[PDB]
């Protein structure tokens, strides 16, 4: 029915910079909000961004604040993160949540500044 | 209660080594075996490696060839070591002790399962 | 359990006073504990709930865990069953990020062949224009995880857990909710060990009453054990 996908986890030195993206399938990425959220080994999740359904307006926190670009595409049906420069906090890995029915969980993808 | 701490995230590319630590805590009498669990994002549980108190190694098919496993029962801590680490196996590392006997000086004791917190592991 | 054999109509009633706000919810539906269904509908007997419904989700079903499918092996660790047929009084303290708290007494028995709930709900320390005075939670709730411990000195129940709360702004407010329990009944509570319920929440509107909806499907499933 619906299932996310996410990609673009790959290992960067601090002060380098991936492109996140988490593409959807089963629904319309317009109509619906999408966050991501922060996960380290063995701790509590947490929220880093958040873009609405109509995209005009995205919320970051405190940690990550003034270092992300949260964009959305509805021709690629595709949200994308940037991390601008990396800092050993970001070592959690990256989950991507889309509440258009249910509670929907992406698989996620692995982002570690080491 | 036994709490399990993994330790070794570290960032290898094709071709690195990296090595990973299971530390168990607490009085713990012995263990029945440690085995290493790879989960990817995607995909579902799967054992990595497995060691016995009686020495006996059991590695999967792929496994085979590119990680050893050693345990040391008196440190009651299991070290795995990923020799020529390939970019597939990109997925977290989990520990399990599935055989955990704590018995306490006063004679009273516990045998159950405990999970140690994954490893975050990637390979660029 | 053998109470809850088959389908159990359920009912539950609360009385909030959320910084003098007075709001009385009335809800009625009915579930099945063995495939641990909940279908409700909480229908807010005032003009409107001058609070979202998602704060108020868990105060009004979470009351209602007696409902949850608790596995063959964890059957005798269901203390809800245990003390239902007596009921039992549910204390919870809620505390937002930073957004005040909520503090809710409950009391949940079996009157005639129908469960009841009897809540009443104060909210303290509220700031206007906030995630929840000022309306910005979107109307969905997500599934949560729920920690459930004993305690003897108490002889009762308490319950942990931290519920994630969406906002229209994409951020998400985390709310610390603490859930203390005293059996009514004089009978052994058989209380559990450590063991966390699951819970997986989708809400909707019917069309055809024009009041609030607030209709919910839940699925309680513990585990841990």
């Amino acid at each position: 029915q619906v299932q996310l996908v996410e990609n673009g986890g790959a290992c960067v030195k601090p002060g380098g910079s991936l492109r996140l993206s988490c593409a959807a399938s089963g629904f319309p990425v317009n109509r619906y909000s999408m966050r991501w959220y922060r996960q380290a080994p063995g701790k509590e999740r947490e929220w880093v961004a958040g873009m609405s359904s109509a995209g005009d307006r995205s919320s970051y926190e405190d940690s990550v604040k003034g270092r992300f670009t949260i964009s959305r595409d509805d021709a690629r049906n595709t949200v994308y993160l940037q991390m601008n420069s990396l800092k050993p906090e970001d070592t959690a890995v990256y989950y991507c949540n889309v509440n258009v029915g249910f509670e929907y969980w992406g698989q996620g993808t692995q982002v570690m500044v080491s | 209660q036994v709490q399990l701490v993994e330790n070794g995230g570290g960032c290898v590319k094709a071709g690195g080594s990296l090595r990973l630590s299971c530390a168990a805590s607490g009085s713990i009498f012995s263990i029945n075996r440690m085995t290493w669990y790879r989960q990817a994002p995607g995909k579902e549980r799967e054992w990595v490696a497995a060691i016995t108190s009686g020495g006996s190694t059991n590695y999967a098919d792929s496994v085979k060839g590119r990680f050893t496993i050693s345990r040391d029962n008196a440190e009651n801590t299991v070290y795995l070591q990923m020799n020529s680490l390939k970019p597939e196996d990109t997925a977290v590392y989990y520990c399990e002790a599935y055989g955990t006997y704590t018995l306490a000086p006063t004679g009273e004791g516990e045998y159950d399962d405990y999970w140690g917190q994954g490893t975050q592991v990637m390979v660029s | 359990e053998e109470l809850f054999t088959g389908v159990v109509p359920i009912l539950v009633e609360l009385d909030g006073d959320v910084n003098g706000h007075k709001f009385s919810v009335r809800g009625e539906g009915e579930g099945d504990a063995t495939n641990g269904k909940l279908t409700l509908k909480f229908i807010c007997t005032t003009g409107k709930l001058p609070v979202p419904w998602p704060t108020l989700v868990t105060t009004l079903t979470y009351g209602v865990q007696c409902f949850s499918r608790y596995p063959d092996h964890m059957k005798r660790h269901d203390f809800f069953k245990s003390a239902m047929p007596e009921g039992y009084v549910q204390e919870r303290t809620i505390s937002f990020k930073d957004d005040g708290t909520y503090k809710t007494r409950a009391e949940v028995k079996f009157e005639g062949d129908t469960l009841v709930n009897r809540i009443e709900l104060k909210g303290i320390d509220f700031k206007e224009d906030g995630n929840i005075l000022g309306h910005k939670l979107e109307y969905n709730f997500n599934s949560h995880n729920v920690y459930i411990t004993a305690d003897k000195q108490k002889n009762g129940i308490k319950a942990n857990f931290k519920i994630r709360h969406n906002v229209e702004d994409g951020s998400v407010q985390l709310a610390d909710h603490y859930q203390q329990n005293t059996p009514i009944g004089d009978g052994p509570v058989l209380l559990p060990d450590n063991h966390y319920l699951s819970t997986q929440s989708v809400l909707s509107k019917d069309p055809n009453e024009k009041r609030d909806h607030m209709v919910l499907l839940e699925f309680v499933t513990a585990a841990g054990i």
